[PDB]
């Protein structure tokens, strides 16, 4: 009985994040589909310690 | 004498990003667009049940399967959910006309 | 220097409310980042709103922060009736000196 | 899960010394700024002190500027502040405070919000 | 590339745990780490609003990408994978590049806040300290804490130490 | 960022009406606000380029989106709608993000004009003249209309100067 | 923009021909010019990562991009038109700007490299040597071709020349 | 409807003096800079003298620097230039340039660009 | 510090010219943003070229302007015989000072 | 295409004196560093010098320092490497070495390495 | 300073190979730009990996090298059974003065 806004074959996905790689496949307002394995946003800065 | 320094931070972060002028850049805070991982289960979408067919396909379904009693029940659904080789459809053999726009009308209602 | 507040209000219950801070001095800013703290009795203050307009996770999205003319508001639109405590304001001197308000009874 | 515990306190001639102390848990300690307020009885708060991290400075107000004195130490997670020459109105409820609210976009705590409070610590200085 | 960061300051302080930007100052009270609330903070709000309008414009709306074809609709079949393989070419293209531009503009922008603050501690101080490289200035004078709280705060008041340090300066 | 526009030069100047960057002298003749025409034109070039660079890069033919199905047809309907939300959401995607980068690429751009506006006449005037604040320079001689508009049009002519300046700063 | 090309150094030098930033220089032995192979690899490995991240992040699926459809499906045919000059005009529009943005980050990234290449020399000579302008410091001593080599590999040693060249400057 | 209507003029002995006026009207007047040109009967245009905006400065040909002045009113959109020790040679028509074109990525009137003439002025020096 | 120019051209109907302008000196550049003016007699002066390339609205698009060398130059192609009229040039040497050519009295 | 062929070498007195060539065809040899090795019968490799493009310097190992000069002649495509108070120990195989690796996103030549190599040229030293 | 290698190594076809190289000094990194070497009997050398990693056009994809701790590592993996020659490591010390080392005979 979970609500979710994207639906997918292998279970639903529950994130506000822009992008996914879950599945092509989806039904409903879903974040869309790259071939991407890694979207990392830098917020800080380099580490030189 | 008294010295002042101006300096920036540095911690054990092991998160790597990758920049348009190098990659693997070591990085103190990062956040991820990505969205990897599944509940594994079925959800309801816009508030509304999804409709389950069980062993029945939407042939079956539609026909009224004499194998299909339990799925009886139902005013408005947000889409459907069928086994990827479903075991009871058609149980008398025969063609199905438009089975699949038949399938996209049915998809929500 | 020292902040002024409002000794009291009342206000009825589902109205809003506008519990002002300022200084004995020239304007209130964003600058000196007011900060609004609820007490109720026998009971650690909690924190509202930080940095004029900012709420915490727990607290609903009810209590509201602006700056107004030169002073410091801090309105509130449900009014739940669990809103009967002590509003205090502080005010930022510095980078953490920091001055209190009197405070504000609010009788619901 | 984040707590602050206040110890000390109790009854203490006019003239005398306390050392309070507060002990967090929760949440890394050695990353927030404490801070001091008291609050007298049927009165409203008074901020007291302050500390930063990592030597970073003591910050007093004019109340108490020289006769109280702040201090901590990460590795037992405990902040002190330390009273001396106690008069009549330094009876109060004291409390520690810790910004110890966390960001999105950074590990550090945010500035200008003193969001960890303590149940407090009774000081009372009467003969 | 601004020049600060793995430039003339060549590392980072584990040390200093409140803030990205901040100052080592070691008086003979004793040395200690600050982070700069105003800069810091500055820096905040940028990334907060950077990575918020990043995630916040990808508005969708509700789509079912499925269809199903029988072998008679082959052509159909074929416009729907390709128009499913270039939305998806189209936007995993701009997700990478945009990532890849994004953080080059992130790590230059705290590397200009770093020479900012540098710079801004520089012009505060004036000839009353001189530059001993790596980021620190020497004073000529004796700053106890009021002085480096000061200096860190933005209220240096050059004229009070002027006169003195011309004796250590010329000397 | 590079510190010049809401940072060591605080706020602008609504007496200036002729250009984006440019100098107020104070001699004894009297004060004005004079537009420094060629870094003002060339930011003005720059500027124009990038906005006919934004508009005239949208070429399109001559298409008509709208289609009408039975109601037999509802893949076709269906597929219709992906291809143009699809086209609308990436449209949209990219209209946004262009104009919110290209926001921070043009203020960068003007921040790093006045800066080197500043640095220009701080190479020509030397120890001629002292920094005191604000990109404010207080010379060390006497300057009359020419003066000005030599440090203007950048021909200054330090060694005119030179001695006398030498003379009133070691004093 | 940083103001070192095309700003407080004018031209470009043809005889350097091993690198894209480097040195001029002039002692009794003769002049030559030598690049500095620190920066330039550090440049040439960021374009060239650059260059690899938008080439090789394309990466595609086989397709067919045509089809055939009989004079009784027009919808079909427009349908599949709409679709390609969605896609070419995206792909026009997004290769377009990135190559003009890109460029600018390059030109940039250039002038970065030579003015932080300025700046560090300037702190490695300090008082030892005169700002003559133009990218050119005059030395206050004599520099054989050891002390010039060392000027260029980033061990200077001021201390070792520092009394000479206080005799020198105040005379 | 941008014009400017110049003022005064007329004849004057040698070694006299003038005020010739440009009333400018449909533009920011002050935010133009005014150009003061002549034409000799039968000979080329001569430029003789510019005024900028907020007293930036005044420029002069060295033909009639130290005779002619220039100067503005912005508070009655006028420009003046005061003519003194007239020789017989400066007889012609003088005309006030202004330019004022506006661009579209700024609210600045185009450097380098005398658009706006006024019809000119006779201004004849004899006995 | 002076500007020289052609004392007299012509040109038949249908033909381009080469108004040319350059000083009595060294080579002339674009920074010395040379403009053309059209006058025709009775009439104030028409701003054609500016900066050696630009053309204000109303001016048509048959005037062309370049430096071509050391000297700047003028071109009109169509010679509709309402170009009969006296062509100037302006140099710039500083800011604002400007110097002005002799004309080219161009009859068609 | 791109090649170097050695000249000189011989059998040379001690306390002799050579001059060692080393000839580039097929590429720039204005724009290449170019090193001088040598390799003694049964022994490993030894870098001795290396000479920069347009007057940048010249670089000697310790061993050979003060008797050893390096030089170049860009319009001949020629690079010398003149010998003086030749010890039993010179006797090797010399070889001159260049960096003329090319990049992509440049028109030079590749940092620290050296790729293209010569056959060498035998030296003999004895009584 | 100076570069130690090991005298000799041997290897069976299709297996791995751990040369190294080191300095008799503090650690050697990326900074010293190794540079490996491959020599055949009378033959000109050949330049195998430069900087530490980089391989030029014609070499196989079966020689690298690596920044083991602070010693320089070159790794052959195939062993076709012509690498029956002697390896050399250069240490960059300045931006054109450079070290060579022993060499290793590396017999297959």
């Amino acid at each position: 009985e979970c609500d979710a806004k994207c639906q997918t074959p292998q279970g639903a996905i529950n994130s506000s994040l822009p992008f996914q790689n879950v599945h092509p496949v989806t039904i409903g307002e879903c974040p869309k589909y790259v071939r991407s394995a890694k979207l990392r946003m830098v917020t800080g800065l380099r580490n030189i310690p | 004498a008294d010295t002042i320094c101006i300096g920036y931070h540095a911690n054990n972060s092991t998160d790597t990003v990758d920049t348009v002028l190098e990659k693997n850049v070591t990085v103190t805070h990062s956040v991820n667009l990505l969205e990897d991982s599944h509940n594994g289960k079925l959800c309801l979408l816009k508030g509304i049940a999804p409709l389950q067919l069980g062993n029945c396909s939407v042939a079956g379904w539609i026909l009224g399967n004499p194998e299909c009693e339990l799925l009886i029940s139902r005013e408005s659904w947000s889409y459907i959910v069928e086994k990827p080789n479903p075991e009871n459809g058609t149980c008398y053999p025969g063609h199905f006309a438009d089975y699949e726009e038949l399938r996209e009308q049915l998809s929500s209602v | 220097q020292t902040v002024i507040q409002e000794p009291a209000m009342s206000v009825s219950p589902g109205g809003t409310v506008t519990l002002t801070c300022a200084f004995s001095s020239g304007s209130v800013t964003s600058g000196d980042y007011p900060s609004w703290f609820q007490q109720t009795p026998g009971q650690p203050p909690r924190l509202l709103i930080y940095r004029t307009n900012n709420r915490p996770t727990g607290v609903p999205s009810r209590f509201s922060g602006a700056i107004s003319g030169n002073k410091a508001a801090l309105t509130i639109t449900g009014a739940q009736a669990n809103d009967e405590a002590d509003y205090y304001c502080t005010l930022y001197t510095s980078s953490l000196n920091n001055i209190f308000g009197g405070g504000t009874h609010l009788t619901v | 899960e984040e707590k602050l515990v206040e110890s000390g306190g109790g009854l203490v001639q006019p003239g005398g010394s306390l050392r309070l102390g507060c002990v967090g848990s929760g949440f890394t300690f050695s990353s927030a700024y404490i801070n001091w307020v008291r609050q007298a009885p049927g009165k409203g708060l008074e901020w007291l002190a302050a500390i930063r991290t990592s030597g970073g400075g003591t910050y007093y107000a004019d109340s108490v500027k020289g006769r109280f004195t702040i201090s901590r130490d990460d590795s037992q997670n405990t902040a002190y502040l330390q009273m001396n020459s106690l008069r009549t109105e330094d009876t109060a409820r004291y409390y520690c405070a810790a910004g110890a609210m966390t960001m999105v976009v950074a590990s550090f705590f945010q500035y200008y919000a003193m969001d960890l409070w303590g149940p407090g610590v009774e000081v009372v200085v009467s003969s | 590339l601004f020049g600060a960061i793995a430039g003339f300051i060549e590392g980072g302080w584990t040390g200093m745990v409140d803030g990205w930007y901040g100052y080592h100052h070691q008086n003979e009270q004793g040395s200690g780490y600050a982070a700069d609330q105003k800069s810091t903070q500055n820096a905040i709000n940028g990334i907060t609003n950077k990575v918020n309008s990043v995630i916040e414009k990808m508005n969708t709306q509700f789509t079912a990408v499925g269809k199903e074809f029988n072998k008679l609709e082959r052509r159909m079949e074929n416009l729907n994978k390709k128009v499913d393989d270039g939305f998806i070419d189209i936007w995993t293209y701009n997700a990478e590049l945009l990532v890849l531009l994004e953080n080059e503009r992130t790590l230059d922008f705290h590397d200009s806040n770093v020479k900012n603050l540098y710079e801004k501690v520089k012009s505060q101080l004036k000839n009353n300290a001189k530059e001993i490289g790596n980021g620190c200035f020497e004073f000529y004078h004796k700053c106890n804490d009021e002085c480096m709280e000061s200096v860190k705060n933005g209220t240096y008041d050059y004229p009070k130490y002027s006169e003195e340090s011309k004796l250590n300066r010329e000397k």
